[PDB]
RNA sequence: GUGCAGAUCUUGGUGGUAGUAGCAAAUAUUCAAACGAGAACUUUGAAGGCCGAAGUGGAGAAGGGUUCCAUGUGAACAGCA
RNA sequence: UCCGUAGCGGUCCUGACGUGCGAAUCGGUCGUCCGACCUGGGUAUAGGGGCGAAAGACUAAUCGAACCAUCUAGUAGCUGG
C-alpha cells in the first residue's frame, strides 16, 4: 500500500494502517500529534493515562469551545481533553504495529513512532429532524490512520 | 386490518414474496450487473400505497 | 497481614450533606465504596446485597445517618485481574452507635 | 443469558403475570434450555419456577377505623 | 450548439462556523450474579419507586401488512452504547 | 337552571417554545357540560361552483375563486446577466 512518507530505513522500520475507522477526525488528529514524538512504551502508558484521565491530549488546532484543564500545562497549552475512543483505536493500531515488528524480528523496546498521520475518510450519512418540518444532515466524520515505527537508539 | 378481502390479501401476498434479497449465485454470472436488490421495501418506511 | 477483616462505622449523614433527594441513596453507595477504597487499598470493592438493603431500607431521600460496616480484604479468585485483592463490604446490624470504636475482628 | 421467553411461558402456564414468576438465579443454565411449555411445567413441578404470593394489602387498619 | 466571474444562474462536490448549538416535558434508581473479547443500558434475583381501575392494565374497530413466533448476526439503522 | 368530572372548546399569562415535541404544541388559569350537546361510519352537494348561526370563513398545511395537465418558451416601455 502506497504510504505517504517513506521510512529512512525500511529494514528497521514497520508499518500499520487503518481505513474507515469510526472515530472523530479532530480528536484523532490531536491525539496523534500528542503520540507523534513518543517511544512505544511511553505512548502506550500515556494512552492508558488518557483513558484513565491521568494525562490529557492538548487541543491545539481544533480547540473551539474546548474547556481548560490543569493537565494541559505540561504541554505548554491551556485546552485539553481526554478522547477515550480515539485513544483506544490507535492503541489497537499500536498493538498491531507491535505485532508487525515482532514478525519482522525488530527489537521491541527500541521502537520510536517516527511517522503518524490522520486523513479524512468518506463521510457517512444520517438524518436529524428539526423545527417547522425541516430535515438536516447528521454526518459522521471517520478517519484513516497511518503510522510507521523505527528502531531509534 | 384483519377484515381483509381476497384480492387485497393476494396483493399483499405477492408484495410479501417480492421482498426477499437476491440469491448469492446470480453475480457469479458472466453478463451480470446487479449488486443487490434495489426494489426492496420496508413496512415502516414505504407504505405501499393502498 | 494481607487478608484482614475489621469493623468500622460510617457517618452517612456527613458524607451525604448537600445532595438532592433523588440521589441521596446512590450517593451513599458511592461514598461507602469510596470509603472502602480509601481504607483498604484495593480498587475492587464489592458491596453486599444486605448492605444495599440497609442503605435503601427507608427510601431514596432518608438515608440512615450512621451505619456499621465490616470490611474484609480477600484474595481474588479465578480469572486473574490487574487487581490482586478485593474488599467485601458487609452490613453489621447494631442497636446504638455509641462508644463503638474501630474494632479489629479476627478469624 | 436471556430468559425473556421462559418467564413469559411460565406466566402463561401458571396463569399469573410476569410480576409473580420467580426464576431460579443459581440454576439459570438449566432453565435456559427449556424453550417449551411441557418442559417448563416440569421445572415448575421441580421448584425452579415458583409463583410468588400476592403483595399484602391488609384490610385490618380501616376495619379498626 | 465555438471562449465565463458574476445572472438571490443550473447541477454536483467541499469549507469556516464547529467538535459549537444541542442529545433538559411527564418524581428514580441501587447491589450481586450469569452470558461475553467487551456491560450505566441485555438477562436473573433482591430492593427502592411510578402508572393507581376515566391506568403506563387486559381486548377490539379503522388503518398497517408480516411488524407476530423461533434461532443466528452485530456490517449499516435504532441522534450514547 | 347553577357548581363541577369525563367529553367538547380555547379567555388570560400577550407564560413556555419560537433553526421548537409541534409548518399552531405545552403548562397553569379558564367557557360549557340534558341540549341550538359531543362523536364514529355510511351518503349528498364540485370551482365563478359548493357550503356558510355570515368570519370572505371552509372547500386535503392551498381560498377575495382549490388542485393537475395543456394552450405556453403567454406578454413585459421593467429588474438582473
Ligand atoms: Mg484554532
Ligand atoms: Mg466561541
Ligand atoms: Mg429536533
Ligand atoms: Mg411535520
Ligand atoms: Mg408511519
Ligand atoms: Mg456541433
Ligand atoms: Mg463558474
Ligand atoms: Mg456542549
Ligand atoms: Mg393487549
Ligand atoms: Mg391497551
Ligand atoms: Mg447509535
Ligand atoms: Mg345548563
Ligand atoms: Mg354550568
Ligand atoms: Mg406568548
Ligand atoms: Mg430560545
Ligand atoms: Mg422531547
Ligand atoms: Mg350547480
Ligand atoms: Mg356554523
Ligand atoms: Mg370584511
Ligand atoms: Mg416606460
Amino acid at each position: 500500500v502506497r504510504y505517504s512518507l517513506d521510512p529512512e530505513n525500511p529494514t528497521k522500520s514497520c508499518k500499520s494502517r487503518g481505513s474507515n475507522l469510526r472515530v472523530h477526525f479532530k480528536n484523532t488528529r490531536e491525539t496523534a500529534q500528542a503520540i507523534k514524538g513518543m517511544h512505544i512504551r511511553k505512548a502506550t502508558k500515556y494512552l492508558k493515562d488518557v483513558t484513565l484521565k491521568k494525562q490529557c491530549v492538548p487541543f491545539r488546532r481544533y480547540n473551539g469551545g474546548v474547556g481548560r484543564c490543569a493537565q494541559a500545562k505540561q504541554w505548554g497549552w491551556t485546552q485539553g481533553r481526554w478522547p477515550k475512543k480515539s485513544a483506544e483505536f490507535l492503541l489497537h493500531m499500536l498493538k498491531n504495529a507491535e505485532s508487525n515488528a515482532e514478525l519482522k524480528g525488530l527489537d521491541v523496546d527500541s521502537l520510536v513512532i517516527e511517522h503518524i498521520q490522520v486523513n479524512k475518510a468518506p463521510k457517512m450519512r444520517r438524518r436529524t429532524y428539526r423545527a417547522h418540518g425541516r430535515i438536516n444532515p447528521y454526518m459522521s466524520s471517520p478517519c484513516h490512520i497511518e503510522m510507521i515505527l523505527t528502531e531509534k537508539e | 386490518s384483519s377484515h381483509k378481502t381476497f384480492r387485497i390479501k393476494r396483493f399483499l401476498a405477492k408484495k410479501q414474496k417480492q421482498n426477499r434479497p437476491i440469491p448469492q449465485w446470480i453475480w457469479m454470472k458472466t453478463g451480470n450487473k446487479i449488486r443487490y436488490n434495489s426494489k426492496r421495501r420496508h413496512w415502516r418506511r414505504t407504505k405501499l400505497g393502498l | 497481614n494481607e487478608v484482614v477483616t475489621r469493623e468500622y462505622t460510617i457517618n452517612i449523614h456527613k458524607r451525604i450533606h448537600g445532595v438532592g433527594f433523588k440521589k441521596r441513596a446512590p450517593r451513599a453507595l458511592k461514598e461507602i465504596r469510596k470509603f472502602a477504597m480509601k481504607e483498604m487499598g484495593t480498587p475492587d470493592v464489592r458491596i453486599d446485597t444486605r448492605l444495599n438493603k440497609a442503605v435503601w431500607a427507608k427510601g431514596i431521600r432518608n438515608v440512615p445517618y450512621r451505619i456499621r460496616v465490616r470490611l474484609s480484604r480477600k484474595r481474588n479468585e479465578d480469572e486473574d485481574s490487574p487487581n490482586k485483592l478485593y474488599t467485601l463490604v458487609t452490613y453489621v446490624p447494631v442497636t446504638t452507635f455509641k462508644n463503638l470504636q474501630t474494632v479489629n475482628v479476627d478469624e | 443469558s436471556m430468559l425473556r421467553l421462559q418467564k413469559r411461558l411460565a406466566s402463561s402456564v401458571l396463569r399469573c403475570g410476569k410480576k409473580k414468576v420467580w426464576l431460579d438465579p443459581n440454576e439459570t443454565n438449566e432453565i435456559a434450555n427449556a424453550n417449551s411449555r411441557q418442559q417448563i411445567r416440569k421445572l415448575i413441578k421441580d421448584g425452579l419456577i415458583i409463583r410468588k404470593p400476592v403483595t399484602v394489602h391488609s384490610r385490618a387498619r380501616c376495619r379498626k377505623n
